[PDB]
RNA sequence: GCCGCCGCAGGUGCAGAUCUUGGUGGUAGUAGCAAAUAUUCAAACGAGAACUUUGAAGGCCGAAGUGGAGAAGGGUUCCAU
RNA sequence: CGUGCGAAUCGGUCGUCCGACCUGGGUAUAGGGGCGAAAGACUAAUCGAACCAUCUAGUAGCUGGUUCCCUCCAAAGUUUCC
RNA sequence: CGCGACCUCAGAUCAGACGUGGCGACCCGCUGAAUUUAAGCAUAUUAGUCAGCGGAGGAAAAGAAACUAACCAGGAUUCCCUCAGUAACGGCGAGUGAACAGGGAAGAGCCCAGCGCCGAAUCCCCGCCCCGCGGCGGGGCGCGGGAAAUGUGGCGUACGGAAGACCCACUCCCCGGCGCCGGGGGGCCCAAGUCCUUCUGAUCGAGGCCCAGCCCGUGGACGGUGUGAGGCCGGUAGCGGCCCCCGGCGCGCCGGGCCCGGGUCUUCCCGGAGUCGGGUUGCUUGGGAAUGCAGCCCAAAGCGGGUGGUAAACUCCAUCUAAGGCUAAAUACCGGCACGAGACCGAUAGUCAACAAGUACCGUAAGGGAAAGUUGAAAAGAACUUUGAAGAGAGAGUUCAAGAGGGCG
């Protein structure tokens, strides 16, 4: 008995439904396991901050959301070119550098060599072994006021 | 059969060693569930299964 | 025995039973946040309303005059005397009294289903900072201890009464000012929140 | 309170835990309470029972002050036999009553060896968690 | 895989494992993938995920949250 | 058993043993490579772990 | 053949070496050591 | 071991469905203990003998038997107390 | 007899009985298939397509039933279509 | 005929290593029917559906571009949300039906064929002795042999690499034992009343325990104890106490292999085949002048080729280069190994099975499949007399009560 004016729908419950079920059972579960996972993360990379690697500026395709500034995968070939350092070595000391990025845009061009001058201001690092240090590395007074930067370091802001 | 065989006649003669029922000391004790012996086989009675 | 019984269906013996519990029934139900602060709120105005205590059931004649603030060395106890001391020196010993002797026993099927011994539900206790006053007061039952932010409409509201009496510091007294302040004035502490 | 989420906390596991239990469980289970002058002087809130010590009748209708020793003992109604408390069957012969081992005092023990490492076991307990919380 | 001199090498190593038993059964090779037919593009959206069978799952099936 | 400790003591020296005097374990214990060979690394692998290790670093506040 | 499958389980048996596996497994897998004298 | 009161929740209200299981009646002390000839006396262990024991008499099956032995099948069904 | 001794027995009673005679054991032929001196005849007390389990809680414009109280309001067997 | 080898193919109780199969909740690759929906039915839908075969793991699948894409662009894989049930498919009817976009668990990269530089400059097995190993490891000796030039060791993978020349400055790279330096597993024990009056069956019951409103509380969770116990006991609390064992992480020691780099100019080198692709025919997908696979035929191009959601001709530009491969991360668990919890049920209910339950039992077989709790706190289970062959009665005894009499709430 079909009644008045309303809306209409195709009801996808003709299969036998009951054999595949998916709920949610462990919801807070999973967020206590990826809590408890982030904890002994953050307490195995000790120097390390939470974020690890900084992310560059990325431009935005889709030009519905053009306006938008991104956090993509990595530095690109040119952009380590301009900053001189090898990225062989940029690689040991957390640097996230993929060679398949194009780079379009002298703009962002600039701002990530900017990103990189200001990672190379704030590096901290550390000697090989903590008895003898080593040539290049940086000050005792560093060493100590070097500690584990709760969030995303240098976040992207509007 | 009036030709017997060896393995199926072990057969019997264990069942012949199980038809006995239980004896008079195991209820005497503390825990006695058990008031006869319910497992019992009878030859005119249970064909043996077979 | 078993020979030609039918035991299918509701009726007969076994089989199924008629509407079997689902899995994916509507268990919980969302809560709207501008509803829990409504929540939250309208809570010290009732359990300060003097009535409400008395249509609770609680001795409300051993306090002279305060809603009850006493100073912050509450948090400095750790032994379970000089809380009964305290608790002799503010005279609110006859409540927990009173919990003490109702000790009835549920009638139900909660007796073998781990819901057996029952009590009075106490006051409530709001500390701000832990001191050691966990360690005495886990004891003693029927007194809760709750977090000065952190609270809930539950443990407020006891079964959907309301005038549960709660014992405040003078951290958390001076505390509510900075979190609620007044009604023009829109929350410090939190994002935006006004009085109604 | 607990807070040790493996501890169990079931009437239905406690009350299995407490009938079915081997046969080492059940004579630690199985102990009595001392007097007031030897728990006093040895500093020993309890010890389990023995075949050998004496057993006063504290509680229960046939009670006084008649040093008892223990015929013997059966763990599986977690029970002892008291030498002077019987009753007389029918027939004629004497039956002695079981008597519940909480219901019993200490006058004596049986010291040994493996007796005495236990009560310097419990007296140095005693010491160190006195001594923690003085 | 039980050859001394294949053993020794290292380079060999991920094939001796007892997870890859029996590629050529499963069809894992390269006829294997060439028989079912994938890649990348736009259009190859069968394959997203895990495989043809993890994607038809998860198409087919649904989510019912805790507070709905 | 002091047959058979007899028996392990004059057979420990040698290198062949029988099956029976060799532990015996799950399928999945059994069936690996060596402590040695799992420790083989490749030269090129080496090379790269020589020339490039992961440093220790950390930034500023 | 629903039932065919739990008439004749692994279960029923002996698992006499199943159990002594679970046994070492709770254990770590220690291969052929002695208890400490006295 | 249980009741009332303030809110909430249900596997919450039975007379049937040739409904399910279990229990009990009128019937009813009814119908029945008829395929194939046949038994009768004395004593006896035993409290107790139309049915069992021995002693006697009278018969049946009539060598294609109401006889003795086998195979399949049954599995202590054979004997003693 | 026909709520049997019997989920197909017995009495009177026959056709045939040196040859198209019955048959004891082992083996071959199994289900849109087999066998069949031809009767949808037979195939384990079941044969116009054998037994058991699953899909299956298959379909049913069709029958059978569907459980506390009190108060108020208060119906149609039709227009047209398939 | 006679003498020595290369290739094809031979038999094992030759030394030594593998597979067989029970089970399998999750997963991988294939075959994959109709009851039904379309009030009939064949196209469609149910439906890559049950079922069947093969296979290992605690996960498998999975992974670094012949990508999304016309944007001011991003750049390995995975799950969730919106996208939206949106475009589309379909007797355009019923019905079926993805992602590009953005935000979070996530971060590990690369290596081979060919190309060419260096005296196969490359390694294995067996024996001797020495150190040692319930993962026989390394070296010393071996015209003792075999393999491999039909191609082995390093450099070496698409982001360019290598060599020659020119400047700079550097000393550590891992592994095996020894001794020090402070998370886990198995055990063992730790407080306060049996204080007074009284009741019955015992009290775990009622009253009081002062001016100390009896006592302890980093212990009033839980259970038993002749009725409803914080103080009778087991145990509870403790980053508390005691015993044994293992490894992790920071330092010293010798021992094994181990001397290998960044910038500028010039010259050579460079790509993976009967594979793509075209004609024809089925399967399947939302995929629709074809999204992909497969059966037959043809089958290349190397400023070469695939794609650019409309087929075919004339063109400009954007993408990386299938025809070689590895890789943990968030993902699933209905069976098993150890537990905890529950607004679930309470002896015809709950797993069919709370007990010597797939047990007894039935069928020639694949198979089917039950019925079943509450003595007394404590057996103190009835001694003694009589009737009677014994069965079965009539008086006594126990206990608070036989009003609990051996199938006894």
């Amino acid at each position: 008995a079909p009644s008045r004016n309303g809306m209409i729908l195709k009801p996808h419950f003709h299969k036998d439904w009951q054999r595949r079920v998916a709920t949610w059972f462990n919801q807070p579960a999973r967020k206590i396991r990826r809590r408890k996972a982030r904890q002994a993360r953050a307490r195995r990379i000790a120097p390390r901050p939470a974020a690890g690697p900084i992310r560059p500026i990325v431009r935005c395709p889709t030009v519905r959301y053009h306006t938008k500034v991104r956090a993509g995968r990595g530095f690109s070939l040119e952009e380590l070119r301009v900053a001189g350092i090898h990225k062989k070595v940029a690689r040991t000391i957390g640097i996230s550098v993929d060679p398949r990025r194009r780079n379009k845009s002298t703009e962002s061009l600039q701002a990530n060599v900017q990103r990189l001058k200001e990672y190379r201001s704030k590096l901290v690092l550390f000697p090989r072994k903590p008895s003898a240090p080593k040539k290049g590395d940086s000050s005792a007074e560093e060493l100590k006021l070097a500690t584990q930067l709760t969030g995303p370091v240098m976040p992207i802001r509007n | 059969s009036s030709h017997k065989t060896f393995r199926i006649k072990r057969f019997l003669a264990k069942k012949q060693k199980q038809n006995r029922p239980i004896p008079q000391w195991i209820w005497m004790k503390t825990g006695n569930k058990i008031r006869y012996n319910s497992k019992r086989r009878h030859w005119r009675r249970t064909k043996l299964g077979l | 025995h078993r020979s030609g019984q039918g035991a299918f269906g509701n009726m007969c013996r076994g089989g199924r039973m008629f509407a079997p519990t689902k899995t994916w029934r509507r268990w919980h139900r969302r809560v709207n946040t501008t509803q829990k602060r409504y929540a939250i709120c309208s809570a010290l105005a009732a359990s300060a309303l003097p009535a409400l205590v008395m249509s609770k059931g609680h001795r409300i004649e051993e306090v002279p005059e305060l809603p009850l603030v006493v100073e912050d060395k509450v948090e400095g106890y750790k032994k379970t005397k000089e809380a009964v001391l305290l608790l002799k020196k503010l005279k609110a010993w006859n409540d927990i009294k009173k919990v003490y002797a109702s000790q009835r026993m549920r009638a139900g099927k909660g007796k073998m289903r781990n819901r057996r011994r029952i009590q009075r539900r106490g006051p409530c206790v709001i500390y701000n900072e832990d001191n050691g006053i966990v360690k005495a007061f886990r004891n003693i039952p029927g007194i809760t201890l709750l977090n000065v932010t952190k609270l809930n409409i539950l443990k407020l509201a006891p079964g959907g009464h309301v005038g549960r009496f709660c014992i405040w510091t003078e951290s958390a007294f001076r505390k509510l000012d900075d979190l609620y302040g007044t009604w023009r004035k829109a929350a410090s502490l939190k994002s935006n929140y006004n009085l109604p | 309170m607990k807070f040790n989420p493996f501890v169990t906390s079931d009437r239905s596991k406690n009350r299995k835990r407490h009938f079915n239990a081997p046969s080492h469980i059940r004579r630690k289970i199985m102990s009595s309470p001392l007097s007031k002058e030897l728990r006093q002087k040895y500093n020993v809130r309890s010890m389990p029972i023995r075949k050998d010590d004496e057993v006063q009748v504290v509680r229960g209708h046939y009670k006084g002050q008649q040093i008892g020793k223990v015929v013997q003992v059966y763990r599986k109604k977690y029970v002892i036999y008291i030498e002077r408390v019987q009753r007389e069957k029918a027939n004629g012969t004497t039956v002695h009553v079981g008597i519940h081992p909480s219901k019993v005092v200490i006058t004596r023990l049986k010291l040994d060896k493996d007796r005495k490492k236990i009560l310097e076991r419990k007296a140095k307990s005693r010491q160190v968690g006195k001594e923690k919380g003085k | 895989p039980f050859h001394k001199a294949i053993r020794r090498n290292p380079d060999t190593q991920w094939i001796t494992k007892p997870v890859h038993k029996h590629r050529e059964m499963r069809g894992l090779t390269s006829a294997g993938r060439k028989s079912r037919g994938l890649g990348k593009g736009h259009k190859f959206h069968h394959t997203i995920g895990g495989s043809r069978r993890a994607a038809w799952r998860r198409r087919n099936t649904l989510q019912l949250h805790r507070y709905r | 058993q002091t047959q058979k400790e007899n028996l392990r003591k004059f057979y420990k020296g040698k290198k062949y043993k029988p099956l029976d005097l060799r532990p015996k374990k799950t399928r999945a214990m059994r069936r690996r490579l060596n402590k040695h060979e799992e420790s083989l690394k490749t030269k090129k692998q080496q090379r790269k772990e020589r020339l490039y290790p992961l440093r220790k670093y950390a930034v500023k506040a | 053949s629903a039932k065919a499958k739990r008439r004749n389980t692994t279960g029923t048996g002996r698992m006499r070496h199943l159990k002594i596996v679970y046994r070492r497994f709770r254990h770590g897998f220690r291969e052929g050591t002695t208890p400490k004298p006295k």
